[PDB]
């Protein structure tokens, strides 16, 4: 599976640019697409979402009107047309796949991302831990608090956990607060009560160093966290 | 000379019958005379699963009691979310002539087979996002009738070639063949202990097999027509068979002959699916009269009727938690009952 | 004079009660099929709709006749006149265009022409019948608009038998149109069946013989309706008739369709015929 | 020819003959006991409250 | 609402699956399904070759009609345990060889091959499932039957036959017997063709028979029947 993204680079303020996300190795037509930003030294911010068959399209508050998102299912490519860019859009845009059914694992794969540079009521989730010094072989409980309860009437809590190793794309670790994603080692386990959520690593390895992100998927104005950062 | 082999076989059959008669001291009717009647068990169609455009011939719940797979001659296997009507997947079958389908205990794989003499294993948890064909088990010389998963790597398959089979999915080979039946094998049910399974054939005989050993232990003969459905008691020491002669019978492995005959005078149509309840007190049988009759196991009394299908109830299964009963039929409709 | 008025009253009540019997029988049979869980075909749905429309029309016209023979002073209101004309035109347009919708259903399920446009229509019968009603909705609006234009002039002139005649002419033309389309469709279906019969007589030697007793009845009804409607057109467009009984005559001729065509459909349909045999058995 | 099949049939009948068997009274008692012990955890036999039922 | 975001997208996926299922079913309805039945050699191989494991699905298109032909000769099991799977086929293509009147079976020589074909025709023509399913009867081995009847008598298969030994009367007698074996004459038709080796005339006969079944079924759903 691969999601290689194109476009990006220097862009004058108020300009327009098209970001193309090339998809290969999976059934693109049945996967709902997403776009996530990351400022050069800030956290992740969600932008857009196009569903399977382009039936449902959602943008963010800072994105509505300016940006439009479209998909070419026969060509297995995704687009993010941009209009009237500003300095707040200087971020590495990531292409995210997300399938949606019972037992699914949304946000499985994240693209490498393209650096776009512009020259000169919703849920809020906080991670007050920020940086933390760590030693291998220990136990770490990365915590994240949601403004409103993520437990729905269907019994599914809608919290997600993401891992971003230095110089690497974000990776899914835990979805629905409990479900270990495919390929993630068993050392990761998450728990919480609807308002407060904790992600635990039973044993630390050198590969675990990075920035951890918590995400909500209850109301579509998706909110991320600042990002707990682990340092050896 | 065939004569004294025939004579010895007759002598052995007479000895087995005498041993069974000696074992049969009190009928199950006598013991269950003083127990509390089940009463009128009435179930309502809690959820109707539309979308099939052909006759549903088989179905199987997952181990989570929520997911549900169904096969019909539109060439489509549909995995439904039973709690909220929703098809998580729609697998397009290579051959539209399907007669059985299975759901793996883990939920990762789904089995399918029919008049193509092939047991097709479909992988659900794939990184591509689409259901693919993990393995196409071939080797049967007759149409498939019932496929059941021991685990993610073993499957037991009953065919019309009078032989049941065990397979190793990773190698896709016949690890064991269960021979001994005379007619076409129509159904099979794995015991909870997963070491034993019973299969019903057209020779009006139910047979008990050891998966590890590979040889028949006991053969049960009380029916006068082909057995179309078979199901283990939840205990594992008993099972029930449904035949075209419009009667269901309960057998016990330790006693190795019949315990109860489930029949009504008004019932003339045969049985196409039999599934016990979680406690084993309620035997559910789907008949050709477009109805599914709830039977008390301990007393041969009709606890209720699950009418609501316009055509013959072909498949009938019960959730692992006992909270639902699903009775897909030839009218292209699937109904969940509670 | 009075004798022809009595004769037309007699045919009025006869059409009324035969239409009642036919429409009630059709609706009751289909409702019994629906409530008992039996098969609900598309044809019986369109039959329920047609029976409902026709029974409502015959009840409307018979109530009109009663009010004419109960409250004649109410019949000079021109307000009830306008309202009843508008309501009847709306409901009768619905009934007649749903009848030719059933005609489209038969034509686009049975006929086997090779035309590409015909194939396109054939594969989408449920789209055509619904879209057909939508296209003639402007005809309903035009029909309502036109009679309203005429009755507005009648009210201005009043401040009306000739005006009644002119509106009768307009509505007769606008009801001729859907019946003409239905007749063309039926003729095309008959021609398709005959071509098919000739082709298989040459090749193998049919399905046409399965449903042949109904075609004679449909031909009889179409011919009788055509000749009666032409005669009415002459009698209320050119013939004087002294304009004495055009109200009752118009009531009876406009009620002829929803009454007799229900019987013709009863004969045509197999389910209605079997239920009719069952009803006859129940009577005896 | 079929002589070998006769030998297999005879051997199978013999193996089926010498198997431990229990009285039907004991088997019926076992089935009744299993039904009695697991009756309460049977949603069909004893319907669950609407809150617990997931097919509302 | 009360539906979560992923629940909503799951419902959207279910709606897309609805659309695909409806499209596939609409495509399937326009395409004709035929079940091929034969006894012994019959001539199924030849009839399949003319119009280009347990089920042999042969698909061909003829005059804007997609044909599905299902062969079940390799089942070699109880026909009654799987014949209900084919309830709903437009027509049954039944082939009997007319050269088998003087030929007996390998086993039970007292039984004739045409008599076996007649028993099969009685089995599937009067079957409870194939009540409204027409039969496109194919009478192949034309040249061999003519050559054999030039010297052999028809009385071997038909001891109660009274007529000459030429082609036309013998062929008519066989056809009359085969259609007279049809007990339910008020719900199904038997279309008979003497198999030709010239062009696509046989496929044309199947096409016209299928057209009859289509028109008759359309009359049935329209209720005119
Ligand atoms: C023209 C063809 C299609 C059918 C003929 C029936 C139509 C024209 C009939 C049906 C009901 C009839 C109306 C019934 C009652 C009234 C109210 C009265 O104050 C004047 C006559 C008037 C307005 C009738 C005029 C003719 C009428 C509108
Ligand atoms: C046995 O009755 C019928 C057999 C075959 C066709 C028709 C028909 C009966 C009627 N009909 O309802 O009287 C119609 C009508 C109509 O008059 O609505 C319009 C049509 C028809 C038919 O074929 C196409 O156009």
């Amino acid at each position: 599976v691969q999601l290689v993204e194109s476009g990006g680079g220097l862009v004058q303020p108020g300009g327009s640019r098209k970001l193309s996300c090339s998809a290969s190795g999976f059934a693109f037509s049945s996967f709902g697409m997403h776009w996530v930003r990351q400022a050069p030294e800030k956290g992740l911010e969600w932008v857009a979402y196009i569903s399977s068959g382009s039936g449902t399209i959602y943008y963010a508050d800072t994105v509505k009107g300016r940006f439009t998102i479209s998909r070419d299912d026969p060509k297995n490519t995704l687009f993010l047309q941009m209009t009237s860019l500003r300095s707040e859009d200087t971020a590495m845009y990531y292409c995210v796949r997300s399938i949606y059914y019972y037992g699914s694992s949304p946000f499985d794969f994240w693209g490498q991302g393209t650096t776009l540079t512009v020259s000169s009521s919703d849920i809020v989730m906080t991670q007050a831990t920020s940086s933390v010094p760590v030693t291998p072989g220990e136990s770490v409980s990365i915590s994240c608090r949601s403004s409103k309860s993520l437990l729905h009437s269907n019994g599914n809590t809608y919290l997600y956990w993401f891992l971003q190793r230095p110089g690497q794309s974000p990776q899914l670790l835990i979805y629905r607060m409990s479900n270990l994603a495919s390929g993630v080692p068993d050392r990761f386990s998450g728990s919480g009560s609807g308002t407060a959520f904790t992600l635990t690593i039973s044993r630390l390895e050198a590969e675990d160093v990075g920035v951890y992100y918590c995400m909500q998927h209850l109301e579509y104005p998706l909110t991320f966290g600042a990002g707990t950062k682990l340092e050896l | 000379e065939l004569d004294q082999l025939r004579q010895e076989a007759e002598q052995l059959k007479n000895q087995i019958r005498d041993a069974r008669k000696a074992c049969a001291d009190a009928t199950l009717s006598q013991i269950t005379n003083n127990i509390d009647p089940v009463g009128r068990i009435q179930m309502r169609t809690r959820r109707t699963l539309r979308g099939h455009l052909a006759k549903i011939y088989a179905m199987h719940w997952g181990t989570d009691s929520r997911l549900l797979v169904s096969a019909s001659q539109d060439g489509k296997l549909i995995i439904w979310d039973s709690y909220t009507t929703n098809k998580v997947h729609a697998i397009p079958l290579r051959s539209s002539w399907v007669m059985t389908c299975a759901y793996a205990p883990s939920g990762n794989y789904v089995a399918c087979g029919g008049l193509d003499n092939i047991c097709s294993i479909y992988n659900l948890k794939t990184r591509e996002g689409n259901v693919r064909v993990s393995r196409e088990l071939a080797g049967h010389t007759g149409y498939l009738s019932c496929c059941r998963f021991l685990d993610d790597n073993q499957i037991v398959t009953s065919s019309g070639d009078t032989t049941c089979a065990l397979w190793d999915i990773e190698t896709g080979q016949q690890t064991t063949t269960f021979t001994g039946h005379t007619g076409d094998v129509m159904s099979l049910s794995l015991a909870p202990d997963t070491r034993l399974f019973v299969s019903g054939a057209c020779d009006a005989s139910a047979k008990l097999w050891d998966v590890r050993e590979g040889m028949c232990r006991q053969t049960f003969t009380g029916h006068e027509s082909d057995i179309n459905a078979i199901c283990f008691f939840p205990n594992g020491n008993a099972f029930a068979t449904g035949s075209d002669d419009a009667t269901c019978r309960l057998f016990d492995l330790r006693a190795d002959q019949e315990l109860m005959t489930y029949s009504h005078d008004n019932i003339i149509c045969g049985i196409t699916s039999v599934s016990f309840s979680k406690s084993g007190r309620l035997l559910l049988a789907g008949y050709d009269d477009f109805n599914c009759n709830v039977w008390d196991a301990l007393k041969a009394d009709r606890a209720g009727v699950l009418a609501g299908h316009d055509n013959r109830v072909s498949c009938l299964g019960v959730t692992d938690d006992g909270m639902a009963v699903a009775t897909g039929s030839w009218d292209s409709f699937l109904k969940i009952w509670n | 004079g009075g004798v022809i008025k009595s004769i037309f009253t007699f045919v009025l009540i006869v059409e009324f009660i035969i239409g009642n019997l036919g429409n009630s029988f059709i609706a009751l049979v289909n409702c019994i099929d629906w409530v008992k869980g039996r098969k609900i075909s598309s044809v019986d749905r369109i039959l329920t709709a047609l029976a409902i429309s026709r029974i409502s029309l015959v009840w409307l016209i018979f109530g009109s006749w009663c009010v004419s023979v109960f409250f004649p002073a109410l019949f000079a209101t021109e307000k009830m006149f306008r309202m009843l004309t508008n309501i009847w035109t709306v409901i009768n347009h619905f009934s007649v265009w749903l009848a030719t919708g059933l005609g489209t259903f038969y034509f686009l399920k049975i006929a086997n022409f090779s035309n590409s446009i015909f194939l396109y229509l054939k594969w989408r019968v449920k789209k055509v019948v619904l879209v057909l009603l939508l296209v003639t909705s402007v005809f309903l609006f035009l029909n309502i608009a036109l009679i309203n234009i005429h009755i507005n002039a009648s009210i201005n002139g009043y401040r009306f038998t000739r005006f009644s005649s002119l509106i009768v002419l307009t509505s007769t033309v606008f009801i001729f149109i859907p019946f003409t389309l239905s007749l063309a469709m039926f003729l095309l279906l008959i021609f398709s069946m005959w071509k098919h019969r000739k082709k298989m007589q040459h090749t193998v030697k049919d399905a046409s013989t399965k449903a042949h007793r109904g075609v004679k009845s449909v031909i009889t009804f179409f011919l009788l309706y055509a000749i009666f409607s032409l005669s009415f057109f002459i009698s209320v467009w050119t013939s004087e008739r002294l304009e004495e009984n055009l109200i009752i005559l118009s009531q009876v001729m406009g009620m002829a369709y929803p009454s007799c065509h229900s019987c013709v459909l009863i004969l045509g349909n197999k389910k209605l015929r079997q239920a009719s045999l069952s009803v006859l058995l129940w009577l005896r | 020819a079929s002589i070998a099949q006769a030998r297999k049939l005879v051997e199978q009948l013999k193996m089926e003959a010498n198997i431990d068997r229990i009285k039907v009274s004991k088997a019926a008692a076992d089935l009744m006991a299993y039904c009695e012990a697991h009756a309460k955890e049977d949603p069909l036999l004893t319907p669950v409250p609407a809150s617990e039922n997931p097919f509302r | 609402c009360t539906l979560s975001a992923e629940d909503k997208a799951a419902v959207e996926r279910s709606k897309m699956i609805d659309r695909n299922l409806r499209e596939d079913g609409e495509k399937a309805a326009r395409e004709v399904k035929l079940l091929l039945l034969g006894a012994g050699e019959s001539g199924k191989s030849t009839i399949v070759k003319q119009m280009k494991t347990g089920i042999v699905e042969t698909h061909f298109t003829f005059k804007d009609l997609h044909f599905k032909m299902f062969d079940v000769g390799a089942q070699r099991s109880e026909r009654k345990k799987w014949i209900h799977c084919f309830e709903g086929v437009t027509a049954i293509i039944f082939c009997v060889a007319l050269s088998d009147y003087d030929l007996v079976l390998a086993e039970d020589e007292e039984m004739n091959r045409m008599h076996e074909s007649m028993k099969l025709f009685d089995s599937i023509c009067n079957n409870k499932w194939f009540t409204d399913t027409s039969i496109i009867l194919f009478l192949n081995k034309k040249d061999l039957f003519e050559e054999k009847i030039k010297k052999s008598p028809l009385t071997i298969c038909y001891p109660e036959y009274a007529g000459s030994n030429t082609y036309e009367e013998a062929a008519a007698y066989i056809q009359c017997q085969f259609e007279d074996l049809n007990k339910r004459k008020d719900t199904k038709e038997i279309y008979t063709h003497f198999t030709c080796s010239t062009d696509t005339k046989n496929v044309q006969f199947v096409f016209d028979a299928v057209t009859d079944v289509i028109i008759k079924n359309n009359l049935k759903d329209c209720g005119l029947f």
